[PDB]
C-alpha cells in the first residue's frame, strides 16, 4: 500500500524486458524447435 | 614435365536426374 | 498421353502411378528424371 | 599446353542451384 506506484512500474519495464529479450534471442525457444526438428528427420528417414 | 595442382576443377555430373536446390 | 487422370505410365522404363500435369521446372537438355529432397520422382520428360 | 589427371575413388557433396545446376562442391 505505500509503494504501490513503484511496484507498478517495476512490473511494467519487466513486462517490457520480457518481450524485448523473447523478441531479440532466437535460441530461447530450443525445445519446441527440437522437437519438431526431431519428428520431421524421423519422417524423412523412414522415407528416405 | 611439371606439375601443378588441381584448385577445384574435375567436377562432372554423376548421373542425368534433375534436382533443385537440395 | 493423358493428363489430369490418375493414369499409369511407362516412360522410358520409368514405371509408376499418378496424375501427369504441366511442369514449369527448367531442364538442362540432358536430365531425364526429376527428385526431391526425399528422392522421389517428381517430374519426368516425355521421350517423344 | 595441357593437363593429366587421374580419377580417384571418393565421396562428395554437391549443391545443385534452383536450375539444378551444381556449383562449389566440397570434398570429404
Ligand atoms: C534460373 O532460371 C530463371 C528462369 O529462367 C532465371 O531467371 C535465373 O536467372 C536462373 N538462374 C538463377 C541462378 O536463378
Amino acid at each position: 500500500y505505500e509503494n504501490q506506484k513503484l511496484i507498478a512500474n517495476q512490473f511494467n519495464s519487466a513486462i517490457g524486458k520480457i518481450q524485448d529479450s523473447l523478441f531479440s534471442t532466437p535460441s530461447a525457444l530450443g525445445k519446441l524447435q527440437d522437437v519438431v526438428n526431431h519428428n520431421a528427420q524421423a519422417l524423412n528417414t523412414l522415407v528416405k | 614435365q611439371s606439375y601443378t595442382n588441381s584448385f577445384t576443377r574435375g567436377v562432372y555430373y554423376p548421373d542425368k536426374v534433375f534436382r533443385s536446390s537440395v | 498421353l493423358v493428363k489430369n487422370k490418375c493414369v499409369n505410365f511407362n516412360f522410358n522404363g520409368l514405371t509408376g502411378t499418378g496424375v501427369l500435369t504441366k511442369s514449369n521446372k527448367k531442364f538442362l537438355p540432358f536430365q531425364q528424371f526429376g527428385r526431391d529432397i526425399v528422392d522421389t520422382t517428381d517430374a519426368v520428360r516425355d521421350p517423344q | 599446353d595441357y593437363y593429366v589427371g587421374y580419377l580417384q575413388p571418393r565421396t562428395f557433396l554437391l549443391k545443385y542451384n534452383e536450375n539444378g545446376t551444381i556449383t562449389d562442391a566440397v570434398d570429404c
